[PDB]
DNA sequence: ATGAATGTGCAACAGCATGATCGCGGCAACGTGCAAAAGTCGTGCCAGC
RNA sequence: GCCGCGAUC
DNA sequence: GCTGGCACGACTTTTGCACTCGATCGAATGCTGTTGCACATTCAT
């Protein structure tokens, strides 16, 4: 994921080592494969062949994390948008400071 | 040995759900029992078998 | 509240007889319907904490 | 329901996209197994019976 | 009542963070312990939460310093 | 509950389907794990004495020429048993690196894509602490009679 | 036989409840064209040609 | 209470309209195409059997009079009501987010 | 001039094709003989009127 | 717990 | 003296028990994506 590759680019160009940083080249996907290649598998499982998803994310031993608003609604909690963001946001920090 | 609650505490805290194979012990952990029979109830009682 | 939460409706119920009109949310019967389905293959899913 | 007989067509001309128009035909009973005759991009007689 | 919240929204320019903000306050006028602080007119709480978020006398920063003060009174 | 198979059997997951995970950690094709899973045909295991493959797809008449010729050290099976017989003996980190260093040597774009599979799906399962042997089930469960 | 004749007449793809709203619903009902039934497509198999 | 709402009697149907005074309800149509189908009105109870409609939301509904149904789904937490209110009330969403 | 590796092309298999309502029918897979125990039935018992 | 059939937008 | 609910010695029922043998079908939706296999081509000796 390119959001993923940025990180670790500014990461790296952060230290010292800016070498380290690898160049990307970017891909472009259709709306029924990019989906289904989503990082979550909570997600993309609920849209397209369940039978597939469900492999490919169990011999991965993967994790789900509830990033989205699909993950969120199946489980029913508050979605991240909206009314419920303010509630996502408070979640986050309590979380990252322990 | 009163005043207990399960039903309320069920609903515990959780995040990022995970998914992985089911090791044949790791099944074992999640059943409580066997089943050896075919029949599902015995007409005899109206009662589940054993 | 409204669908799958057997607990949640019974407490959301009091809560407007009462008269709070308090949330207590809760957990789906449906998703722990399919977390047993799903463990009744080979596949074991869990809730991390 | 259609009538059992002889039926020719030319599956529209468009399965191998080469524009090759291909002909088939087949024999639909009344009662029993059916058979057919298939015209190949090749110009191979194929029967699929049944 | 209030047929649009738009006065109510610029006051504190959200229309998402104004939701919670007039649910923490029905919540107050409604489980008790709290009292309306415009005059109310046989309307719900509801809508007394939003007229005095729109007349400007309840907002966020003054509900957390008065949710302080009767912490620090007990 | 449970329900022990007293013989280990086949999961339709990961054999059956377009990326079999089975069949492309086994370097075969599809077709010959599901020829073999139904006792079509015999596999032979170890038999480094022998002349046989470590994955030979010998036939039930090649099964009685080798056990004429070869006698014993020739370990066949035509079961699920003999996938997680051979299943267990694989070592996925000693494999890891040998793939690493065939992909790196030899460049070719038709291999290298296989390769590649193979190579991220040996990662994974080193990586997430699964075992293959777990694939096939010999314990399987049942759901609960409410649902 | 009567097995099967009572299971045509009864449970049937093609014998439904006649309408009695208006003798006009009746006669148009008895009067019916289906392409549907035992030997007939499926009505996602139906084409725009049909 | 329920032997006295089961028989209707004259304060019950006052309490109900005491009830209903502010608590917007949102009515939505069988194909919700876009966010504008589901909009939160204030009800009036009328001495009838169907649902009136003001005539100028019926282009966000895409519904005209000749059988159509909506559903009525009611809001019923502080929370949800003022949603209700200050997100999905029509003299809020005017123009079309299109 | 010929063999082998590679890339290209063709054939078979898998998933998928709107939403919400209302009304009528029809509708699956044993046995066995003895111990061992338990339940039961014909019979005799004391306690209340 | 459905399967067919018909109907509405 | 008359009458009505309790126990005992045979009868009678149940259950473990785990142990064996035992045709007639509908075939007819495109649309796309993927994987495997066969063949043409090109390069090396
Ligand atoms: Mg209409």
């Amino acid at each position: 994921q390119v959001e993923y590759s940025r990180v670790k680019i500014a990461n790296r160009e952060l230290e010292a080592n800016g070498k380290v940083g690898a160049t990307y080249s970017r891909d472009l996907l259709g709306i029924t494969k990019a989906s289904l290649a989503t990082e979550s598998f909570i997600s993309a499982a609920s849209f397209q062949e369940t039978t597939r998803v469900l492999t490919e994310a169990a011999v991965a031993g993967k994790r789900d994390e509830l990033r989205g608003l699909k993950e969120n609604v199946i489980v029913g909690r508050l979605i991240p948008a909206g009314t419920g963001y303010a509630y996502h946001q408070d979640r986050m920090r309590r979380r990252a400071a322990g | 040995l009163l005043k207990f609650l399960k039903a309320q505490t069920k609903t515990e805290e959780f995040d990022a759900i995970k998914i992985a194979l089911a090791s044949p012990d790791m099944i074992r952990s999640w059943s409580f029992g066997e089943v050896k029979k075919p029949e599902t109830i015995n007409y005899r009682t109206f009662k589940p078998e054993r | 509240v409204k669908s799958d939460d057997v607990n949640g409706r019974t407490k959301m119920y009091k809560n407007i007889v009462d008269g709070n009109h308090q949330m207590e949310p809760g957990m789906p019967e449906s998703f722990n319907v399919l977390l047993k389905e799903i463990r009744s293959l080979g596949i074991n899913i869990e809730l991390e904490d | 329901h259609r009538s059992p007989g002889v039926f020719f067509d030319s599956d529209k001309g468009k399965t191998h996209s080469s524009g090759k128009v291909l002909y088939n035909a087949r024999i639909i009973p009344y009662r029993g197994s059916w058979l057919d005759f298939e015209f190949d991009p090749k110009d191979n007689l194929f029967v699929r019976i049944d | 009542a209030r047929v649009t919240v738009q006065d109510a929204v610029e006051k504190i320019g959200n229309r998402f963070d104004l939701v919670l903000v007039a649910a923490r306050r029905a919540r107050q006028m409604q489980v008790g312990g709290k009292d309306p602080l415009v005059p109310e007119e046989n309307d719900k709480t509801t809508v007394i939460a939003l007229r005095e978020i729109e007349e400007g006398l309840i907002n966020n920063q003054i509900l957390d310093v008065r949710e302080r003060q009767e912490q620090q009174e007990q | 509950g449970h329900i022990e198979l007293a013989s280990p059997t086949a999961h339709i997951w990961f054999l059956k389907s377009l990326p079999s995970r089975i069949g492309l950690l086994l370097d075969m094709p599809l077709r010959d794990i599901e020829r073999v899973l139904y006792f079509e045909s015999y596999v032979v295991i170890e038999g480094g004495m022998t002349n046989l493959e470590r994955q030979q797809i010998l036939t039930e008449e090649q099964y009685l020429d080798a056990l004429e010729e070869f006698g014993d050290e020739f370990d066949a099976k035509m079961g699920a048993e003999a996938i997680q017989a051979l299943l267990k003996s694989m070592d996925l980190e000693q494999e890891c690196e040998q793939l690493r260093e065939e992909l790196n040597e030899t460049n070719s774009e038709t291999k290298r894509k296989k390769l590649t599979k193979r190579i991220k799906l040996l990662e994974a399962f080193v990586q997430s602490g699964n075992k293959p042997e777990w694939m096939i089930l010999t314990v399987l469960p049942v759901l609960p009679p409410d649902l | 036989i009567s097995a099967a004749v009572k299971e045509f007449f009864g449970s049937s793809q093609l014998s439904q409840f006649m309408d009695q709203n208006n003798p006009l619903s009746e006669i148009t009902h008895k009067r019916r064209i289906s392409a549907l039934g035992p030997g007939g497509l499926t009505r996602e198999r139906a084409g725009f040609e049909v | 209470a329920k032997k006295m709402v089961e028989r209707e009697e004259a304060v019950v149907w006052d309490i109900l309209d005491e009830v209903i005074r502010e608590h917007p309800v949102l009515l939505n149509r069988a194909p919700t195409l876009h966010r504008l189908g589901i909009q939160a009105f204030e009800p009036v109870l009328i001495e009838g059997k169907a649902i009136q409609l003001h005539p100028l939301v019926c282009a966000a509904y895409n519904a005209d009079f000749d059988g159509d149904q909506m559903a009525v789904h009611v809001p019923l937490t502080l929370e949800a009501q003022l949603e209700a209110r200050a997100l999905m009330m029509s003299t809020n969403n005017i123009l079309s987010p299109a």
